[PDB]
């Protein structure tokens, strides 16, 4: 079998596979995360369009147990061990534990993984980052990054991807109590995130909401496109 | 060159260039020196400290009650080793009821040493070790290198400036035999002394002994149990 | 020993993989191989490369292969790197039949042979498998389906696709005469030889130049059938008299 | 290109000198040991107001009486805190006792040079880890602070920072440290030299701080406990 | 470059790793045997690098079996290794069939162990030659070399290391056939003196073992009255 | 203990060289020649048999794999061999299992599945060989050829080796689908002597047959009556 | 082609752009290194092996210079080529031939165990890690029905069997020889077998030898054991040719 | 006795140019009846079936690990599997367990898929294999089935003769095992039809 050191040092520090597999992810579709009040929203850019596609078989959004999901961003091949690997975590975690995991324990164990994967023989890194959402068993909401390093924090709101740079700024500038007050505006603020990288807006906007105790729904273009005019006509004013 | 990365390649002259690359390792830690009478078997070793704040690596380590070492190179290395030469320890007297004789172990540790210097991808160590030891035959100083070789010392002086050390102790060798243990240790200090820059002193705060003898398990001097041997460098 | 590894598993410095990408080349230069959905079936057409006429003709296809009862491959890249992958799709198809008593889901097949195609691209320092793959199938979940994989282990469903030689204009011609929820096998066949006609520009289009598979329901059985030349010319004859028409 | 275990011709394993070199990129970090116990700070180094500050840990809990400041590559830390917790219950487990600091930073220390692509099992450590740890904390010995860096060397400091910063900040605590310092002292003493270190302004999230003293377990300064510390400074 | 690897021929069909290990045989000091009569003596230039270390350390005589005796040259950690194959390979005979080894075959065997270190990439040749001798009642005196490549001779005389050439010119002197091993040692210390350049190498150590009818077919160190003897015989006569 | 890497890999246009290059040494090897008759397969092959020193009896070239299968090869003797061994082996592990002789086919895939491997697995290269594998099953003839990627083919007729392109086109100019075994062999003999040099005799080449009644080797006494009409 | 060359196809067994395998290519100088030459005959009642035995060193023990080896009562060997790579052969053939005798009740026949080594030396041209060994074997033996039998098997894995054959530094020229030798005697076939070998060896080098500076081995229909010739019994056939 | 704990009965029986095989339908733990439509014939092919009589976990397992031999046997072979080579795949699978085998001994029917001659033979828990041309029988009342078998078979009949003496076989030779019954079914096969029909059976 293969031991041949993949991920080593170089002069100054470096992890140059680990800097790689995050090139990867900065030409993966844009991921955005925000974590409101009583919601948690995931949105994801594109990919290709292609009328002669089955839109059902490439989602980049993804259950690992009834109340975490996660999106990601980079090597879609690498994205579905990943997710895999989790899902089999989530439900060891209550084979044990009798409770469902905490978005952090998920997101520690996905992070750790990656680790790994960066200090192992035989491997090269992850290409992926992911952003993990759900509710802890006290209601409260959460948002989690991961990347190729194995390095992980909890956000407010977030963006991966590419365009992420400028998706942050906005984020930055518009993530108020105000914002995020509501559900559907919670929504918005995503749709208005993506709206800002979206090649032809929009489209190609994937996004998904997960309540308290109610389990991932995927909003269908029809509930998009109402969002999208909902909004685009009140920016004029 | 093409011929210095690998233990495994040998150079046109007959050099294995990352053995040598690991002995640079021992000739840069700080001085140790061994030294031996007809009783006794002495380390004394010079402490590099990191900071003022720091307190000092330590130098000195127990293996067996017949025997101690003092180390030069690489720390992890040398606790590795330390590791091995205290299982060999253990199991000889577990299995015969009797120490370990120096000389066997430090056959071992050759032995032991030597295996990876042959195999692709594996490295030296990159340290190097005084071994004070006392049994049947006597005391010992016994040295070992990175290349696996060993050596049977009457006194011996390793890492940086250790030229200076090695000096002293040939110019006064032939009176370490007859020596009392006081003024066997006060050799062994001044020879450590040579290797430091002319300010500088032996200090409590970087000097560590390390003693085995005929009456003495192998005992390690630090910090204020030092002072009655630095007294009365007279 | 480190010198002579060339290092298949590692990532390029723009997060790239190059075996995985010189793989796809290869694809590229492989007969072309197009996938239909219809409203009462499934197809695959393929360039044979296999012309020469001192050959024997001994198996009922070259490039089409049989998974299990309700689903078929085809194939363009390496051929012994196809029939590895191919029967390892036997083998997951049974192990999920004996498991469950039922036949595997069409994707869950699919996925199930993409991680061991991702797993060559991050461990074992192997050169990836040069192939990619259309898959047709029906089941109880989702009817009839067609899927597309590649060497990086990723794959998509699809409506009408195709790889190998001259795919990305096989697409374009797709893409414009497609009629999403109003294909027959009938329409989907007229189609697949168009676009054969277009894309296997040297040169004049035989029924010994391609085969075709079907793979349609009859009396809750799945039907996996390969034309028979006769068939083939007729379908040929067939469009050949359609372009009559073209001006007036 | 070369393998991971060549020796430098002045004698050093260039991956080892690499990772500590990796060490130059976090955060800075201070501990300073007092004989009324051990203090440990650290600059969070916050990238974006969207970023949780509580999820940032760069002090962690070892055990009541052990906590543990890293700087580096923070993601390498994780199985060495690990395995410095899974040790000291082990200890507790065998010998009904608590280990000292001394033995849990030595038990990780032999973590260390543990990497080789063709001794080891299937695929065991490609590399060394880009960490230092600050280990603080009180056994029989009384209060103790540990240094340990890439090389799997490590030491007893009476005062030692680690990061980008720490050469400056080692400079400012030979001017203030003092064998007779008080806890209180050397927390405020702290928190005044990542205050000049720290590229960012010091307030109570962008910063943490935990102390371990003779009578009381490991403890992590709450929001409202750092801003009564930072009101002096 | 094609002298990187053990598994990697020239386009001349040479391995040059073998080579280069030999070449560090050839650098070390001289060791010499000689068969006679009533046995086997084997003689080492053994250079003190420093007066610090105690006479008799860095021994280069070692006994492998009770009636064999191992003369190195090379570097000294591979001939510690092999001595360790050689005794192993010595006590596992006697373990498989019930006597002691024959020293044609221990040779074989410790050869072709030698051997496989000069086939791969994984691992590198051993940077020693080295001697054999024995004596028995049944065998008579027997003296077998090895080198780095793994061939294995038998000899009336031998040297290995730096000044081969000169010991065997001064050995071919000598009707070894004829003469006794308390006899031959004198000569041993003899060329040993005349083949030591005492201008570029200040310090020596003359090392002396034998295995013969006198020593009842064990192998042993020579004594010291004997060794000294020998030292003063060889140090008059170069005069 | 072994590398664990592909010696053979992509190059940026798609090629796995190392499989081009074992292509290069079939093609310098000595000619084989393979024709499917309607009641037959005849295998012939050229000795490289320079000397009348050899012992043209002592290695053969064209092997029976099973009563029903033989082979030939163009390319490096002693892959061949290791091919050989292969082939038999899984005969044997089919007949153990099933109690009815490999189908011709069902051999041709696994020997070709032996030779994919060795264009992956780590630390060696390709066979340098191909092979032309015959056999007689389901009452018919059977002639394949398998190249050192792992593929395989069915053919009526075919040639490889040195000048097997000119081999092929004199096979295309002069098979047909009603040809009779014994025909069959005349015509394998004469698409030899296109590229043969040197003048032919019984013990330079060697022939190999496959009908209803199995696999066999002609015996040199055979081949010289063949040969005295070419 | 035509001499060409990419990446590691000098260092290590893969191919060159021609199909080449120089690693194996330079095995077979290998052999030549050494700068000796043997040579094997066959005739209809025995065959004989005869190579050089130079004995440059006075103060070698010369009844250790051989390279003539017992593999069985049956099968004797000469060795060509790097000494230690030969030696260790001549072990593995005494191994898979000690075997065969265990396993399957009979020795085995020469030709066989010459076939097994090729296909382990096969091996080696195969694969990436190790080198071929620089030596060629030959193997001589009586088979009950098909005579005396002389095989030799190469770095390569190719193996034969011969009416004559010979190995290093000379053998194109002890070819050209022996293939002279055997056209013009009936049925293509030896006769006076240990002459012919021995004249073979001598024409080639130019020498004309002492009973000291050849070895010869021998199998017979009669005495199927293998049989080393003494000094005195090679000087008898020395002197012979001597007068005619 | 391991084979009689769920009890149970299958027989196969050659006639002209067809071939009949024949279970009862109990499924039963020891003394107590669980259901009385349990499946021990299990189709191999279209002119194909493999009867299995003894512990039921291991009738179940026998017939769905030679399913997937077979599955993966046919897509790769060009083919149906022949009546003999099913045999040989069968005796393979057995004797694998030869030191804690399979607790089945299986009959197999069928017709050649190209020449659609008759083809019986029966296993035992090994896999040796025995090929009759008359009738093979397993299970709890063997020695009742060899009974009726030697006392009524005869040879060539025809479909419906060749049913009516398999089912008087199996209907008064299971009428004398407590633990066989509760039903018998019987597949006759023909090159051009399989006929498969349940028996007015004693249920007691
Ligand atoms: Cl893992
Ligand atoms: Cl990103
Ligand atoms: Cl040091
Ligand atoms: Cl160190
Ligand atoms: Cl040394
Ligand atoms: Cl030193
Ligand atoms: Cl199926
Ligand atoms: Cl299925
Ligand atoms: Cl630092
Ligand atoms: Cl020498
Ligand atoms: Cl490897
Ligand atoms: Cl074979
Ligand atoms: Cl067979
Ligand atoms: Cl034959
Ligand atoms: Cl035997
Ligand atoms: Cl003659
Ligand atoms: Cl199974
Ligand atoms: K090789
Ligand atoms: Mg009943
Ligand atoms: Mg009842």
């Amino acid at each position: 079998s293969y031991d041949r050191a993949i991920t080593v040092f170089s002069p100054d520090g470096h992890l140059f596979q680990v800097e790689y597999a995050q090139e990867a992810v900065k030409k993966g579709s844009t991921a955005v995360g925000v974590r409101g009040r009583d919601i948690v929203v995931l949105g994801v850019e594109k990919k290709s369009v292609a009328k002669l596609q089955d839109e059902r078989t490439v989602r980049k959004i993804c259950a690992l147990d009834d109340n975490v999901c996660m999106a990601f961003a980079g090597l879609t091949a690498d994205a579905r061990i990943v997710i895999n690997r989790a899902r089999v975590e989530c439900q060891s975690h209550r084979l044990t534990v009798e409770d469902p995991v905490t978005v952090e324990y998920i997101t520690r164990y996905i992070a750790s993984l990656k680790q790994r994967y960066t200090q192992s023989n035989g491997r090269r890194p992850f290409g992926i980052s992911a952003l993990i959402v759900g509710f802890d068993f006290d209601g409260t909401p959460r948002l989690y990054q991961t990347d190729p390093s194995g390095t992980y924090h909890a956000w407010k709101a977030n963006a991966i991807g590419r365009g992420a740079k400028s998706v942050r700024e906005f984020l930055e500038k518009n993530y108020t109590d105000e914002a995020i007050e509501t559900d559907d505006l919670t929504i918005k603020l995503v749709i208005k995130a993506l709206l800002e990288v979206v090649q032809s807006g929009g489209k190609n906007i994937e996004l998904a909401v997960m309540r308290r105790d109610q389990s991932l729904k995927i909003l269908n273009p029809e509930e998009i496109e109402k969002y999208v005019a909902e909004i685009e006509k009140e920016k004029e004013e | 060159n093409q011929y210095d990365n690998d233990v495994t390649v040998w150079s046109p002259q007959g050099r294995i260039h990352q053995i040598e690359y690991a002995m640079e390792a021992v000739k840069q830690g700080s001085a140790t020196v061994g030294l031996k009478s007809k009783t006794h078997a002495v380390l004394v070793a010079l402490k590099r400290a990191q900071s003022e704040l720091a307190a000092h690596q330590k130098k000195i380590l127990h293996v067996d009650n017949h025997i101690g070492i003092s180390i030069a190179g690489l720390t992890a290395d040398a606790r590795l080793l330390c590791n091995f030469m205290r299982q060999e320890c253990l199991d000889s007297r577990f299995v015969f009821d009797r120490p370990l004789p120096v000389s066997r172990l430090v056959s071992l540790i050759g032995s032991k040493t030597q295996i990876p210097t042959q195999r692709y991808g594996r490295r030296p160590y990159g340290v190097g070790l005084l071994i004070a030891g006392y049994d049947d035959m006597g005391p010992h100083i016994f040295q070992t290198c990175p290349s696996a070789n060993y050596f049977d010392c009457r006194a011996m002086s390793i890492g940086a400036r250790s030229q200076s050390a090695r000096t002293y102790l040939e110019r006064h060798m032939s009176e370490f035999m007859e020596c009392n243990l006081n003024e066997l240790v006060k050799h062994g200090l001044r020879a450590l002394r040579e290797t430091l820059p002319a300010e500088q002193d032996l200090t409590t705060k970087n000097v560590s002994i390390g003693i085995v003898g005929k009456d003495l398990e192998f005992t390690i001097y630090d910090d204020d149990d030092v002072s009655p041997f630095l007294e009365g460098l007279e | 020993s480190r010198r002579y590894d060339s290092r298949t598993t590692i990532f390029s410095p723009e997060g790239r993989l190059y075996q995985v990408e010189y793989a796809m080349e290869a694809i590229g230069h492989a007969g072309t191989c197009l996938g239909i959905l219809a409203n009462d079936g499934v197809l695959l057409a393929a360039e044979r490369r296999n012309i020469h006429k001192l050959l024997d003709e001994v198996f009922f296809s070259e490039k089409i292969y049989k998974l299990n009862e309700d689903m078929a491959c085809s194939v363009a890249g390496i051929t012994s790197d196809a029939n590895v992958l191919t029967n390892e799709l036997r083998l997951i198809a049974q192990r999920y039949l004996l498991q469950y008593q039922e036949p595997i889901p069409c994707e869950q097949l699919v996925t199930a042979l993409c991680d061991i195609k991702q797993a060559y691209t991050q461990f074992g320092g192997k050169r990836p498998f040069g192939v990619s793959l259309l898959y047709i199938g029906w089941d109880k979940h989702y009817g009839f389906q067609l899927y597309q994989s590649d060497p990086s282990g990723n794959y998509g469903g699809w409506k009408a696709t195709c790889i190998g030689n001259n795919s990305a204009a096989a697409v374009s011609m797709l893409k414009q005469d497609y009629k999403e929820g109003e294909m027959t096998l009938k329409s989907a066949l007229a189609l697949a030889i168009k676009v054969l006609n277009k894309t296997m520009d040297v040169s004049k289009l035989s029924a010994e130049k391609v085969e075709i598979a079907t793979l349609t329901r009859e009396n809750g059985k799945t039907v996996i059938r390969v034309l028979k030349q006769k068939e083939v010319e007729q379908l040929i004859k067939k469009h050949e008299e359609e372009e009559a028409k073209a001006e007036r | 290109d070369r393998g991971v275990n060549t020796f430098s011709p002045e004698g050093r394993l260039f991956q080892v000198e690499y990772a500590i070199e990796a060490i130059k990129l976090g955060s800075t970090a201070i501990g300073i040991q007092t004989s009324e116990g051990v203090c440990l700070a650290v600059e969070k180094r916050i990238t974006s107001p969207l970023m949780e500050p509580s999820s940032i840990e760069k002090i962690v809990e070892i055990d009541a009486h052990i906590g543990c400041a890293m700087s580096g590559l923070i993601a390498d830390a994780k199985t060495l805190i690990d395995k410095a917790r899974v040790e000291t219950q082990n200890h507790w487990f065998t010998y009904n006792e608590t280990m000292t600091v001394e033995s849990v930073t030595q038990a990780v220390s032999n973590l260390a040079l543990q990497f080789g692509e063709e001794d080891a099992d299937p695929g065991a450590m490609s590399r060394p880890f880009g960490v230092a740890l600050l280990f603080g904390g009180v056994d029989e010995k009384g209060p103790q602070l540990f240094h340990m860096d890439p090389s799997g060397t490590f030491v007893q400091c009476d005062a030692r920072a680690i990061g980008s910063a720490s050469e400056g900040a080692q400079s400012s605590l030979q001017e203030v440290y003092h064998k007779s310092m008080t806890l209180k002292e050397a927390i405020k003493s702290s928190l005044i030299i990542l205050k000049q270190v720290m590229e960012e302004k010091l307030n109570a999230t962008n910063i943490e701080l935990a102390t371990v003293q003779p009578g009381q377990n490991f403890h992590m300064f709450t929001k409202e406990e750092l801003e009564e510390v930072i009101k002096d400074i | 470059g094609y002298d990187l690897s053990a598994s990697t021929f020239s386009p001349d069909g040479r391995v040059f790793q073998v080579e280069y290990a030999m070449k560090a045989v050839e650098n070390s000091s001289t060791a010499i045997g000689i068969r006679c009569k009533d046995g086997v003596v084997f003689g080492v230039e053994k250079l003190v690098l420093s007066k610090l270390y105690e006479e008799g350390s860095n021994k280069r005589l070692f006994n492998v079996d009770r009636h064999v005796g191992m003369a190195v040259a090379g570097l000294l950690a591979d001939a510690r290794s092999l001595a360790d194959i050689a005794r192993e390979e010595a006590s596992n005979f006697r373990s498989n069939f019930g006597y002691n080894i024959p020293l044609k075959h221990l040779a074989d065997r410790v050869a072709m162990y030698v051997h496989a270190y000069t086939l791969y990439s994984a691992v590198r040749p051993f940077g020693c030659s080295f001697m054999l001798g024995s004596y028995s009642v049944n065998d008579g005196a027997q003296l077998y070399m090895i080198d780095p490549s793994g061939v294995s001779y038998g000899y009336w005389g031998c040297a290995i290391g730096k000044a081969r050439q000169a010991a065997k010119t001064e050995i071919e002197k000598l009707q070894m056939k004829e003469m006794t091993c308390r006899d031959i040692v004198k000569e041993v210390a003899k060329i040993i003196y005349i083949v030591h350049d005492e201008v570029k190498d200040k310090a020596f150590e003359l090392e002396l073992s034998w295995v013969g009818e006198l020593t009842n077919g064990r192998h042993e160190i020579v004594p010291k009255d004997i060794r000294e003897e020998a030292e003063k015989y060889a140090k008059e006569s170069l005069k | 203990r072994g590398y664990s890497f592909s010696l053979t890999t992509f190059s940026p246009s798609g090629k796995l060289v190392q499989i081009e290059y074992a292509l290069a040494a079939v093609a310098g090897g000595a000619p084989s020649v393979g024709i499917k008759a309607a009641n037959g397969v005849v295998l012939a092959t050229e000795k490289k048999q320079k000397s009348i020193l050899y012992d043209e009896r002592s290695v053969h070239k064209v092997e029976p794999i099973t009563k029903h299968i033989g082979l030939v090869y163009s390319g490096m003797g002693p892959d061949y061999r290791v091919l050989v061994h292969r082939a038999r082996k899984l005969a044997q592990q089919y007949y153990l299992v099933y109690q009815e002789p490999i189908p011709t086919a069902q051999l041709v895939q696994r020997v070709a599945s032996v030779m994919q491997e060795y264009t992956q697995s780590g630390g060696v290269r390709p066979f340098g060989v191909s092979l032309l594998i015959c056999g007689w099953n389901e009452g018919r003839p059977y002639l394949f050829q398998s190249d050192p990627s792992g593929a395989y083919f069915a053919w009526k007729a075919t040639a490889m080796g040195k000048n097997y392109v000119n081999g092929k086109t004199f096979l295309e100019k002069r098979y047909n689908e009603d040809l009779e075994l014994e025909d069959a062999i005349h015509t394998a003999i004469l698409t030899l002597k296109e590229s043969f040099e040197g003048q032919m005799t019984e013990d330079n080449i060697e022939v190999g047959i496959c009908n209803e009644a199995g696999f066999r080797r002609l015996t040199p006494t055979e081949v010289k009556d063949y040969l005295a009409a070419i | 082609s035509r001499g060409s060359s990419a990446g590691f196809d000098r260092h290590i067994t893969i191919f060159s752009p021609e199909g080449r395998l120089y690693q194996v290519e330079y095995a077979f100088k290998a052999i030549n290194q050494g700068g000796l030459t043997s040579v094997a005959v066959r005739g209809k009642d025995c065959a004989v092996i005869v190579t050089q035995k130079k004995v440059p060193d006075k103060l070698l023990d010369s009844s250790t210079v051989t390279h003539l080896f017992k593999i069985t009562e049956n099968i004797g060997c000469v060795m060509t080529g790097m000494t230690a790579d030969s030696r260790s052969q001549v072990q593995r053939a005494r191994y898979e031939a000690a075997n065969w005798k265990y396993k399957y009740g009979y020795e085995i026949p020469v030709d066989m165990l010459c076939k097994r080594i090729a296909d382990i030396s096969q091996v080696y041209t195969q694969n990436a890690e190790m080198r071929p060994l620089g030596c060629c074997m030959i193997l001589i033996g009586i088979d009950e029905e098909q005579g005396p039998q002389v095989y030799k098997c190469d770095p390569a894995g190719y193996y034969c069997g011969f009416k004559a054959t010979a190995a290093g530094v000379k053998q194109t020229e002890s070819t050209s020889f022996l293939e002279k030798k055997v056209k013009k005697k009936f049925d293509w076939t030896f006769e006076q077998t240990v002459e012919t070998a021995i004249t073979c060896l001598s024409t080639v080098l130019s020498i004309d030898f002492k009973p000291s500076e050849i070895e010869v081995g021998v199998v017979t229909v009669e005495n199927p054991k293998f049989r080393i010739l003494t000094e005195a019994e090679i000087d008898a056939h020395l002197v012979a040719l001597a007068e005619r | 006795s391991i084979m009689s704990y769920n009890g149970g009965a299958v027989m196969a029986m050659k006639g002209k140019n067809c071939v009949a095989i024949a279970a009862d339908r109990r499924f039963g733990i020891q003394a107590q009846m669980v259901t009385t439509d349990f499946q021990k014939i299990f189709p191999m092919g279209d002119r194909l079936y493999i009867g299995l009589a003894g512990l039921a976990t291991d009738v179940q397992t026998v017939a769905q690990r030679l399913k997937f031999r077979l599955n993966l046997y046919e897509l790769k072979e060009g083919r149906q599997i022949k009546p003999y080579t099913l045999m040989s795949m069968v005796a393979n699978l057995l004797y694998e367990k030869r030191f804690g085998p399979y607790y089945t001994e299986p009959v197999i029917a069928g017709l050649d898929p190209k020449t659609f001659k008759p083809f019986i033979c029966s296993l035992d828990l090994i896999g040796c294999p025995m090929v009759t041309d008359d009738f093979v029988v397993s299970g709890t009342c063997a020695e009742q089935m060899y009974g009726m078998c030697e006392s009524l078979w005869e040879p060539n009949m025809d479909p419906d003769h060749l049913f009516e003496t398999i089912s008087q076989a199996m209907l008064n030779a299971v009428d004398r095992d407590a633990v066989s019954g509760m039903g018998v079914i019987v597949h006759i096969i023909e090159k051009d039809k399989i006929t498969t029909r349940t028996l007015k059976a004693r249920m007691d």
